[PDB]
């Protein structure tokens, strides 16, 4: 202010006010849990969108649970190269993957060479081995279990897994599918995968999401404060 | 099958004739001609100013027409106008979608363009009777992520999207007046010519296409990369341009002669280029890399003359004033630095 | 004359031990300087823990340097020292060790506040770190400067202590109360952090979560146990001095021995607070 | 007959693009060198001007 | 955009009066405000200034500590409280909005003001002439003087040229001695040099008659000059 005119002082005051507003906005916005919802082909994506809810490039969902604000990003309809816009979700808290295990005997809608489960596994492997998600937790959400249970009785899962020999029941097949999906993980130390089976009640799904995000938050806070 | 094969053979033999003419006219490369000049010894730029206030990765910026103001965009959802002389904020604009990848500043200084993953280009009017900033026009004709946009004039804009198409719009009406469909991959950047009649555009298929604004056809094409293209800018003269790829290499192409004048790359660098900009006289080329610092190359000798190592993260946006006196660089650490 | 009589009332009237203390202080000061320069090497000051760790290292260095001059003057200037400078020399120890113990309390407070709020991301919130550091320093200076200017045991002799003849019993008891309150608060905070972490991690019941909980338990146990083991003997000695009468207890003579244990704690803080966390250990190894 | 229209359009575009002319590389190199030399005096970054005229001095 | 005033009337020498100004049609929360006085049959004088966010408050030297200014952003209302009114406090009062940033033009809108009658160092601005008869169709020039150089070290001159038509609120013509206002014809122009300032009109119409004033903003208090009257 020694060599600053009155207009310069007013400009400085305006800049300080803008700085204060920006800092307030950043502090307000730095307390929301961001989740990235992603699925492969025709899965139960919108299904869990309706369970958890209770501009076509990206879909924004906002909701609350136990005084926790969740912002879900559904970028299924981007229809572009994933490697050119996936780095903007680097700071996401968790990735909610979508797999329906009732499509083991159903071939792709474009060709019969493979069935949908193999494409789901191939895309899960690509997501897990991403360079931007080395320490990003993933939730599995294996849904449509009822149709799989009905279909496993008439047709076994040996077609999808020719090297698998089991009791061909529901529990054993579900355990095998979960184990195969978990084995796709390559790190197993920096990141973890949470598996859940969806039910007809929204409460189970929302509680599982809340528990997973709380665990991720605790791990991140422990890393930040240097207790681990 | 037979028709397709014969047509591909015809295209290949036209390409062979074109490259034969290129080799016949290429008696000496640019390096051979320019080796006789005196190279610059060493240039050192210091950070005169350090703009701070962003809380997310900065993805785009544009210098003002008067070489005094600039604009900046990040993922925080804020578009900030900076005064580069006294480090003052003139305007802060909230964004409807925080996923933004480009921003432009009008030559007249009245409008600002923004866009990103929302597939919508938004125009904001600065000089308004009211004390705030309001949205003037919204473009929603694209079906892919917007990667770059530049004001053609006070009334026309040109945008590049992720749907392998480019669009020249009309702000007053709000509908596309020209559509350019010649790319087989996502388009990442564009740059307007100084004479304001043509523009080059780079995409992910390792090809740069030169388009005519008035007519709207594939005027020219260039293929010299092995990976995607991230940045492109015209030469100050306007008869040449420079492109940066993800293979840690930049190339210099000429509009009049379809050539590859120079390749700027070094064995030490293994990471690609995010931003490319030129100097006022076209002697210094500024390239932002993924290795957390920028680089300066003498355009006539393809050698490094300086490193602007002042950023703690990957740099994404770089700009030079119209008078060519200051260099503004932004990075993912939410810090803007004016080197001089 | 006053010093001679004061020493006479309490009955206060080897080279190897002296050089051992000298070299121990040398290790303390060199370790603190190395930690300080390692911290200053890293320019990534976004983390709030950096401020606290640097403050702790600086205070440990100050305490070591102060003990150096204190022990050399005690060895040499037994009675030539002016009475006024004696109080400054004694209060330097109190200031240094008060600022080298409240720093741990501030670190515990910061950790508890960070881990108690369910914040997925980090805000600046530097008005808390600055306030904590300021209070940590100011309390230490106030406590150190209180006995010389405030109540004292100089002319009358109702309460002059044995280890330090000029100091009164009540001030020592106040210091003991402050120290035990700090220790209890630190223990309670660490126990609460462990309980919250275990309760949060119980629900998912993963192998990685169980390993993390066990590692946190071990780290907290080590952190609390080392501090208690290092700082207990001086607490016991001062409690005995407060309880015991004048010249009644013949074990109070080798008080300096217990003192070196309090110095030994200054060695453990750089190792525990920097070499036990992944990021800090990596930064120290790189530097 | 449905999948040949795209190929026909592509080859038409190629035959339209191939009709443009070419110039010598040395001419472009000389033009760029002359442009660089002519405007070198008006380049603050290339030639460090005295700090008195610099508005960015601190 | 508009601002309307209230509170004027007849006041005895001993008493208090609050003048209110309400603004509609723009963002009042980001515009600094000025209270400006204008004595009848005499030039206009500054009263008070309040900055955005109620951070900086400036009062007139002769009425320092004697008037009070306050701002309300939720209601967009500006209050001027007056405790004592002597025989020299009879004049018109105007509220002027002004926003300060790079490229901004302070003193854009003047409102309408209200009258107030009572029942009875600083750079000086002066103009030699006070009444210049002239016919339409010829260029005219109005001159203002200063006691000190108005060119700040930043590189701009804090000089303004206004217009006050008979029976109309004052408006802005030239800001910073070289820049034209918005909504005014290009005929008016300004030229400053040292302590001599000239407002020039190339083509004169019947709407250009009125009293012109020269304005300075280098420092506070803002001492003003006498206007020059152009009549048809
Ligand atoms: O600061 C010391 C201290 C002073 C000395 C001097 C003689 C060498 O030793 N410990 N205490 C001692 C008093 C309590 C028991 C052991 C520590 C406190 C003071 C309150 C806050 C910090 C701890
Ligand atoms: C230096 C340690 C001893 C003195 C400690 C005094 C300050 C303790 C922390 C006060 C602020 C944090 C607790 C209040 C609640 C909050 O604002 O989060
Ligand atoms: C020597 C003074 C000792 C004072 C001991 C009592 C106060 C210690 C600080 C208490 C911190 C409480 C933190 C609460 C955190 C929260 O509410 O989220």
């Amino acid at each position: 202010g020694c060599t600053l005119s009155a207009e310069d002082k007013a400009a400085v005051e305006r800049s300080k006010m803008i700085d204060r507003n920006l800092r307030e906005d950043g502090e307000k916005a730095a307390r929301e849990v961001k989740l990235l919802l992603l699925g492969a082909g025709e899965s139960g994506k919108s299904t869990i969108v309706k369970q958890m809810k209770i501009t076509t490039g990206i879909v924004e969902t906002h909701f609350t649970f136990k005084d926790l604000h969740f912002k879900m990003f559904d970028v299924g309809g981007q229809r572009s190269e994933r490697k050119k816009w996936i780095h903007c979700f680097e700071g996401v808290t968790a990735i909610i993957f979508c797999v329906a295990l009732s499509d083991y005997d159903l071939v792709l809608a474009e060709d019969e060479e493979m069935n949908r489960m193999h494409e789901s596994m191939k895309l899960f492997d690509s997501i897990c081995n991403n360079k931007w998600f080395t320490d990003t937790s993933i939730i599995l959400f294996l849904n449509k279990k009822d149709l799989f249970e009905e279909k496993i009785k008439k047709s076994p899962l040996t077609i999808c897994y020719p090297e698998y020999a089991g009791s061909n029941t529901y529990e054993e097949a579900a355990a095998y599918i979960q184990c195969q999906f978990e084995d796709l993980n390559k790190r197993k130390d920096t990141k973890e995968i949470y598996t859940h089976f969806t039910c007809a009640t929204d409460t189970k799904n929302v509680q599982f999401v809340f528990d997973a995000v709380t665990d991720v938050i605790i791990k991140n806070n422990l890393k930040d404060c240097g207790l681990f | 099958g037979s028709e397709l094969d014969q047509l591909r053979q015809e295209a290949e033999q036209l390409k062979n004739q074109i490259r034969d003419a290129r080799k016949a006219c290429a008696d000496a490369t640019l390096s051979q001609i320019t080796n006789n000049i005196d190279p610059v010894g060493r240039i050192q730029m210091r950070t005169r100013r350090t703009l701070r206030g962003h809380l997310a990765k900065i993805y785009a910026m544009h210098w003002g027409t008067d070489s005094r103001l600039l604009v900046s965009a990040s993922q925080d959802g804020k578009l900030i106008i900076w005064d580069s002389y006294t480090t003052n904020k003139v305007h802060a604009i909230p964004l409807r979608s925080s996923w933004v990848m480009t921003c432009a500043y009008a030559p007249s200084g009245n409008y600002v363009a923004c866009g990103g993953l929302d597939n919508i280009c938004s125009i904001y009017n600065l000089k308004t009777r009211e004390g705030n900033v309001r949205v003037s026009r919204e473009l929603a004709g694209h079906t892919g992520y917007l990667s770059c946009c530049r004001f053609l004039d006070d009334n026309q804009i040109v945008t590049s999207s992720g749907d392998t198409t480019c669009a020249l719009w009309d702000i007053e009406t709000g509908q596309q007046t020209t559509t350019f469909t010649g790319h087989t991959g996502d388009v990442m950047s564009l740059s307007l010519a100084p004479d304001t009649r043509l523009f080059v555009s780079g995409a992910c298929d390792a090809s740069a296409k030169l388009w005519d604004v008035r007519e709207g056809m594939c005027r020219q094409t260039f293929t010299g990369h092995e990976s995607d293209i991230n940045a492109i800018c015209f030469f100050p003269n306007g008869n040449a341009f420079a492109t940066g790829s993800d293979d840690a290499t930049c190339r210099l192409f000429d509009l009049r002669a379809d050539q590859e004048l120079m390749t700027y790359s070094h064995d030490n660098i293994i990471c690609g280029i995010t931003s490319v900009s030129f100097s006022k006289s076209g002697r210094l080329l500024l390239a932002g890399y993924d290795d957390f610092n920028c680089n300066v190359w003498d355009a006539l000798k393809a050698d490094r003359a300086g490193v602007l190592a002042g950023h703690d993260n990957r740099v994404s946006c770089l700009g030079v004033t119209d008078d060519g006196m200051a260099v503004a660089t932004g990075s993912w650490d939410s810090f803007l630095k004016i080197w001089n | 004359e006053t010093l001679r009589e004061h020493y006479q009332y309490v009955g206060k009237l080897s080279t190897l031990t002296t050089v051992l203390f000298l070299v121990i202080c040398s290790f303390i000061v060199l370790e603190n300087l190395m930690v300080l320069i390692a911290i200053w090497k890293n320019n990534k000051f976004h983390n709030r823990m950096y401020f606290f760790i640097g403050n702790l290292a600086l205070c440990d260095l100050l305490a070591g340097i102060a003990y150096k001059v204190n022990i050399l003057m005690s060895g040499k200037k037994t009675f030539s020292l002016s009475p006024t400078v004696w109080f400054l020399r004694e209060g330097s120890m109190f200031v240094a060790l008060g600022a080298s113990t409240c720093s741990l309390l501030a670190i515990a407070i910061e950790r508890h506040l960070t881990m108690i709020k369910m914040r997925p991301y980090d805000a600046n919130k530097r008005h808390r770190v600055f306030l904590l550091i300021g209070m940590c320093w100011l309390i230490a200076f106030t406590l150190g400067a209180l006995p010389i200017l405030g109540w004292n045991c100089l002319h009358n002799l109702p309460d002059c202590s044995t280890i330090l003849p000029l100091y009164s019993k009540k001030y020592i008891a106040f210091c003991i109360s402050i120290f035990t309150a700090i220790l209890v608060t630190i223990v309670i905070l660490y126990a609460r952090i462990y309980f919250l972490v275990k309760s949060s991690s119980r629900k998912v019941a993963n192998h990685n979560n169980s390993e993390r909980s066990m590692a946190l338990l071990r780290t907290v146990v080590i952190v609390v146990s080392v501090f208690i083991a290092c700082w207990s003997p001086l607490f016991i000695l001062f409690l005995i001095d407060v309880a015991c009468r004048v010249q009644a207890c013949p074990i109070l003579f080798k008080a300096q021995w217990f003192i070196v244990l309090a110095v030994l704690n200054s060695a453990m803080n750089p190792v525990i607070y920097t070499l036990a966390s992944k990021e800090m250990r990596r930064a120290f190894f790189r530097l | 007959t449905a999948s040949i229209a795209q190929a026909r359009k592509l080859v038409e575009q190629l035959k339209m693009e191939a009709n443009i002319d070419r110039i010598k590389v040395s001419k472009a190199a000389a033009d760029l060198m002359a442009y660089c030399e002519a405007h070198a005096k008006e380049d603050p970054l290339l030639t460090p001007v005295p700090a008195s005229e610099n508005p960015f001095r601190e | 955009v508009q601002l309307v005033e209230s509170g004027g009337g007849l006041v005895q020498p001993g008493g208090s009066r609050k003048l209110s100004c309400s603004a509609s049609g723009f963002a009042f929360s980001s515009f600094g405000m000025h209270w400006v006085r204008q004595a009848p049959e005499k030039g206009l004088e500054w009263v008070a200034y309040i900055s955005s966010g109620s951070g900086t408050i400036y009062y007139a030297d002769t009425v320092k500590g004697r008037f009070t200014i306050s701002r309300d952003d939720p209601k967009n209302t500006l209050f001027l409280q007056m405790t004592s009114l002597r025989s020299e406090d009879t004049a018109m009062y105007y509220c002027v909005r002004s926003i300060y940033y790079y490229g901004s033009s302070p003193f854009d809108f003047w409102g309408q003001g209200t009258t107030l009658t009572v029942s009875s160092s600083d750079i000086v601005m002066t103009q030699a002439t006070s009444s210049v008869p002239v016919t339409p169709g010829e260029s005219v020039s109005i001159s203002c003087r200063s006691s000190k150089s108005l060119l700040h070290s930043n590189g701009n001159t804090y000089l303004y040229w206004f217009l006050q038509r008979p029976g109309q609120s004052p408006q802005l013509l030239i800001y910073r001695m070289s820049n034209l206002a918005s909504g005014v014809p290009d005929r008016f122009s300004g030229s400053g040099s040292g302590t001599a300032f000239t407002l020039t009109i190339s083509r004169l119409e019947a709407e250009d008659v009125g009293v012109y004033y020269c304005m300075q903003h280098l420092e506070y208090p803002l001492t003003f000059g006498a206007g020059t009257k152009l009549e048809l």
